């Protein structure tokens, strides 16, 4: 489409995402719907088999998105026998921020000027009581499910963390690193540095 | 008090027609006239300002000025169209005063027939015969001929208030009430 | 029993026009006038505040002024605009008054038009002729030079209150009922 | 948007030049310029491959405008090739002009297909001169669609005139006898492939 | 749309599901039967009477039912063609649908257990003057009339019991429509042998 | 959206034949078969300067099928054409409107046909403003240039005197092709040929 | 739309759900209308037509969708011989569980954050109650049925699962389990991670 | 007999402005206004909740409020806003008064333009006269000095009651009738 | 979809081919994305041949004179030479973009149609949000007419009420108005 | 949109990629730079010492997505060419200004606009307040940045901020956001 380019090599024909998937690399910095995940999860899934063993660089550029499809991916990027690197560009938000506190202690990183929306979540109910009071106490252990994750992963206090929740809270890139959302800001190249 | 008041309109005999020619007004007017056809037969006092509307309902408020007794100054005032023009020249011309600024236009009718090859040529016969029938209604009016009225109006026709005394659509231009 | 209010309001002999000049409002204005001249030919005070707009009511609103008895002082408030201030205008010169903090506004007339080519021709036709006429109608009452009226709103000429009365469209500036 | 298939028998084929390949055209649509703009562009490259092996146009049309459709009709009399056309069940106001509008003898539609004659559905708008014009000028338009829908049944005009003043909606059974259509498809005349 | 992916089994150039579904003389009406679908269908039902006038079409119908014309059309092609296809009832069948299943050749029309089918008079539209709905009544009604008629036939029922249960749209499985003898038979697990 | 089907015949040449308007293109022959907005004149103008440089000798065959368009098309396409170093056919099907007319009696004197059926509408061009006086005086100037102009213009396409046709673009003075051709918008009625295989 | 980019393990130039395909996954994380199902029916039996004997990857992110169509897709994974591996990642719904229930016992499964939604047939009618009572007739069988698959397959009681599917029963796997829908969690690293 | 206990409104000449400031708005107090000095010269009472709106009828009232003969005791309530403060500081400041829960608003004229950058041009003259003439009026009335209000009205500046009265834009905050 | 044909000779579209003739076509609005594409083809086509000819055809309504001053500025950016062609309408910067082509060879069609104007926009905001938009855009007509009186060598106070206005035109005042170098019969000035 | 020309054998930007070039042309959505560090690091690996060039004609946009594309670029050390044409806006001048030292071009013709970022909030207040705090962090951060890439104080840059403000090519250069204004043969200019 015009928003990407016929990218080609001279390697063979290509598009600028699947050449990145030679790299072995996914991109993620769309909103998360439930039909994105199918291909996070088919790509990481596919990088699973194809080599379990180089490692997967996961860029998040997300204004975040459902939980119930942010979830199989998080269940699945645990599952992979590959080790990922999680990486916020930009912006990560309710469920985006979530995979990149999801993401291998030591391989979770950041971009200095990156955001992370820490943020419960949302949820629509309608409908009569006994529906919203069931509806509710689904979306009510999300809350815990994912407080219980990211106190986990972070290995930070649950209370702490549907305190700091509730109310949606802008963190940078250094407060992840010092709250332990992430392990690192990159900086450049490595070596000489050129 | 103002009900009083509101009486004390209906002593002066105006009446107005500001506006859309629709059925909507054609019923709030013709029931003004035909209160001040109740009271009297001194002169009914319409003024304009219409830029046209629905014209086959605009000629029953023309058909009514022919229907009731009293005589009718009419004034036309900033703006006229085709089915406003037509009520104006319900007036006797003697009666059909108007002021200096007003620019009248005069155009044929207008129609929005769709369906069957069949059906758009009756309601086309019809509005033939109606852009005959209102083009004498002013040719007869405004005395002149129903070729120079058909001629002009074949596209909108403007005039300033002298064309209007020129072709005789005017008696006076009532720049004052004296 | 609003009804007894405005009987006080019309022993006022005074009149609010306020808002865009459009034909549902002229109605009630030439509603109010001739009710007026049915009274008496009493004094009458005018505050206007209007963007302008449709100007062929605020052509026959310029006229009944004229056409009528009664010595119209008026007011303008806040800001005046093409189509309202042939109004304003519509009086004379020396009963023109306006408010301190009116900002006065001119433009040539409101055009709009699609159609065949000679439906440009013509109603374009009838637009230069309404701008000249209301640039003489302007010129006139503002004792003005005509060309200098014509060139100005090429484009929508501004003036303070203050401009407006040394360029002659006001009489003076009140700025109290004293 | 809708599903095309394709086919293999190149290679990788698209169905619809499948029927293009045998010579069937298929007006599965509307007639809208967009669709007879390519319509009598595919007669065109089928009178240029062979003028002489039939066509067998294959519609299916609701009945789009005359405007586009007299096209079709002129072309379809235009090339050296005789169309044979067929009426998947439903032809309109176009459509059983297009049937009617095939070759003598070449004429066919199915049997449990209604096809219906239809006087012209116009629409005018302005000053009433405007509308007389656009008025007559459909008016002919109807007559000599008429006159050709009196030609290729052999009827006279007035009585198609007459059964045109509605959308009459006639099955095959009764195009018989009305002459639309020289037969009716049931079968390859018990011929086995 | 949804993408619908690649049949990899030709590796000459592996091409998609419902090509290779045609390859193998299966045809899926997987939608309701509107008019840019419905040639479609009556194109790749006449392809493969060429290639084949003998082999079966497996047509899977999954439809809410649509335009009756259309269909009408399909139906004929079917009587006309010598496949004498099959007729696969899935997921549900509707007003025409159904129909077509029904016009599966005799013999040949099955369907899933589990699957839906509502016959049903037909869907209807008709505005204008009266006179010019009174025409439109009477196609309707011819077709209606036409159409049930045929609907007795290639279930073998009368006719009056069927435009009885079809005043309303009724609501029938497979079995019990196979009951009434809209189909010969369900499917119930694979043709083959030993898995 | 719908399909624009392919074809074979290139392929059995051994050259490998594609979709079917481009395969009438490399015979020449272009459709223009849309309301001729300003993106479509721009691609015809793209085909015609194309056969500009293929073979400017070798004629050109066009297809009106345009129930009309913009006026600004019918100048580029028109003054194009007058560009172009070869001639033209074109070919009168369906319907012809303001701007099909405009083309269709452009082409080039002897080569403007059409057929039987086919319609001729002409007009003086739709157009207008809104807003300021001057700049509707303005607009109504230039509008007024091009009917001039556009009459101008077929008057010398067609040899008629130029009021004539002023009179009869005052409204929608429709026109079937063999009034048309005498009128001189086009110069014959096309019906079928024999030594095409007889 | 942003594509769904191609896989460089692959003969050609395949997109990933065919290279999933390839792998017998068929990824059913949409909306269940006849779009997908006459792409899913499709597949199945052009899977179980090319080999029996592997299972089938049936994956589920289902929100839900249509009763008649996924009804199809149920007839179908009884029918082929293929042993249908059904997974519900994320989120599975009305025909989405009903799936997953529907996979050949001690083959279907699930992930731990996995959510799961059961409810009786969601619909609606119109017009004369006559042809309301129809309807809900029709409507009816739609819930007995769905709720004796969920019944039978599970094997929990006709009478229970009528009465859970009262409502929007929302559970992760772990108690799907222990209520039967499924057989195990899969997540699981799994030792010799080769 | 109910309006003749709106009437009773006349009798204690308590108005209100509650709502957008816009010019049919200004018909109805203005109707109240003039209807009111027709009564008598002694203090009139207003309360003002404003969202603001088109400024130059909160200018206009503005003008007409210091033109008329009467006194008035004002009552800025809820809150005021840029077009509506105008109407505040027509009231003179000893007689100004408030409520403590209220706010306000000044910021300086929003606007709209397009067209030709030339016409634009012009609208960009006179938006900055009102912008000036805005802070000629409120630091007038206030006391306080054109720079200061300048930078305030850079933006939407607001201020709780206090503020205001520490700028003093209110002399006293009324909280009982006592 | 819509009707763009391929060619005869490579798996070329109808555009695409007349760029291998260094031929752009501009059929539709200056927006910020064609003005993203035409960028890329011109500076494309310099290097294929920064000598040769580039033959860029106007046929547009106008729009944004930012990205009018990216073309133009392109255009003067470029080595190569440009030689441009005003048909149908070139309206208020299909104009004012004509006339930057090579001063000799920026050519226009008899008949084709030119307009000047000024470079419409607008504001809605504050006083100080609109007069900077108007010290902007004021500052746009400015430069832009002193341009014009430029690349026709025409002053630029005339150029001044000559765009207080829409200017409709046609090639023939245009050339004695100085807009463009030459007017175009049957490929005469363009043999190649 | 077919619009998009094919050249000579793939598509345009492409080739452009092909050439270390990229076209950041319309308003900048995640999608887009989304697609745009998928390019720069393309052509980071392809060689990460070559320069790269890029030509910003937008009216900027999303700030958060950009940010990244900020630290793209320092993160790569390959010189990025940054030339702003046509139009540069609150986001499109900001990368602009974050390009290659030296090598931040332009045109003489271009604009160059700076202001406070552009968002805002719904909800309760203490919610709302939050967004406050943020989206003044960004310009708390950004004009620091954009005051860091030229070198200018922070006080005056909040000023040029403080209410939308439109730069021309000289300007621009003598502001010190750009380094260069290139035109034929990059320097009959300058």
């Amino acid at each position: 489409m015009n928003l990407i380019p016929t990218v080609i090599e001279q390697e063979r024909a290509y598009d600028i995402y699947s050449r990145l998937l030679k790299d072995r690399i996914i991109m993620l910095g769309s909103a998360i719907d439930d039909n994105v995940a199918n291909s996070i999860v088919s790509q990481l899934l596919f990088l699973d088999a194809q080599d379990p063993e180089k490692d997967i660089f996961l860029y998040i550029n997300s204004p975040g998105g459902s939980i119930s499809a942010g979830m199989a991916i998080y269940d699945t990027m645990n599952f992979v026998k590959a080790d990922v690197q999680t990486i916020g560009m930009g912006m990560a938000a309710a469920m985006g921020s979530f995979l990149l506190t999801a993401g291998a202690n030591g391989k979770r990183f950041a971009l200095p000027n990156a955001e992370i929306m820490i943020h419960q979540p949302l949820g629509g109910a309608q409908g009569q009581a006994t529906e919203i009071e069931i509806a509710a106490r689904h979306i009510l252990k999300i809350k815990e499910r994912m407080n219980t994750i990211m106190a986990e992963k972070t290995g930070q206090p649950y209370e702490v963390i549907a305190r700091d929740t509730d109310r949606d809270n802008f963190m940078t890139a250094q407060e992840a690193k010092d709250y332990g959302l992430i392990d690192d800001i990159i900086i450049n190249k490595s070596g000489l540095k050129g | 008090i103002t009900n009083i008041l509101t009486q004390k309109l209906i002593d002066t005999r105006t009446v107005l027609i500001y506006g859309e020619i629709n059925q909507e007004l054609a019923e709030d007017v013709s029931k003004q006239l035909l209160l001040l056809e109740s009271i009297s037969n001194d002169p009914i006092t319409i003024f304009i300002n219409s830029q046209g509307g629905h014209v086959e309902a605009g000629d029953t408020i023309h058909d009514m000025i022919k229907f009731i007794k009293p005589t009718v100054k009419v004034v036309g005032t900033g703006w006229v169209a085709a089915a406003g023009i037509t009520i104006y020249l319900a007036a006797e011309k003697e009666n059909r005063f108007s002021l200096p600024n007003t620019r009248y236009m005069i155009h044929q009718p207008a129609g929005g027939v769709q369906g069957q090859s069949t059906e758009i040529e009756i309601e086309a016969k019809e509005i033939i015969r109606m852009r005959e029938r209102i083009n004498r209604l002013i040719a007869e009016a405004t005395g002149q001929s129903y070729e120079q009225i058909s001629k002009d109006t074949d596209r909108n026709f403007w005039l300033s208030v002298n064309e209007a005394k020129d072709y005789g659509i005017v008696n006076e231009i009532i720049e004052n009430r004296d």
